């Protein structure tokens, strides 16, 4: 006869998480790394998104 | 949201190269336009094509870019050829996405693209 022993499964290889990186770089570099530096009252806020 | 963009290629002066606004599906438009910005100066503009078949080109890129629409994969491309440094900046594609009788549209998605030799 013909008789159903156990069950076969494949198993994950390796498990991948990925967000979305896509952008641009970001306005970073001109606000550490630059020349010149504002005043205590004429205030130098750049916006970063 | 919606929209989206990203990729490009840093190549050397007066290489060429296809910038693309990878597509997020069949959108309503009638003028894509490719734009660019460096930092220290204005945002300023590339081309303009549009759907109806005009295409209009800033005045200090003659010669340099060609501006194309495919309605399959509704996907503009820019080929750029003949590069000089004063293309180093990051593109952007604006939408025209018809608000109200147009407006909105979805320049927010970049493209970093620095001519260089080293
Ligand atoms: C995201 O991808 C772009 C190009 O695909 C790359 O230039 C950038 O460095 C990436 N961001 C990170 C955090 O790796
Ligand atoms: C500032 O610039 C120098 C040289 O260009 C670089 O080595 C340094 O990492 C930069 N600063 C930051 C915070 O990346």
């Amino acid at each position: 006869g013909i008789y159903q022993t156990s069950n076969f499964r494949v198993q994950p290889t390796e498990s991948i998480v990925r967000f979305p990186n896509i952008t641009n770089l970001c306005p970073f570099g001109e606000v550490f790394n630059a020349t010149r530096f504002a005043s205590v009252y004429a205030w130098n806020r750049k916006r970063i998104s | 949201v919606q929209l989206q963009e990203s990729g490009g290629g840093l190549v050397q002066p007066g290489g060429s190269l296809r910038l693309s606004c990878v597509a997020s599906g069949s959108v309503t438009f009638n003028s894509m336009g490719w734009y660019r910005q460096a930092p220290g100066k204005q945002r300023e503009l590339v081309a303009q094509i549009t759907a109806g078949g005009d295409t209009h080109y800033a005045d200090s890129v003659k010669g340099r870019f060609t501006i194309s629409e495919h309605r399959g994969k509704n996907a503009v491309y820019l080929e750029m050829h003949s590069l000089k440094p004063e293309d180093t900046a990051v593109y952007y594609c604006h939408l025209q996405v018809p608000f109200l009788g147009g407006g909105y549209d979805y320049w927010g998605q970049g493209t970093q693209v620095t001519v260089s030799s080293g």
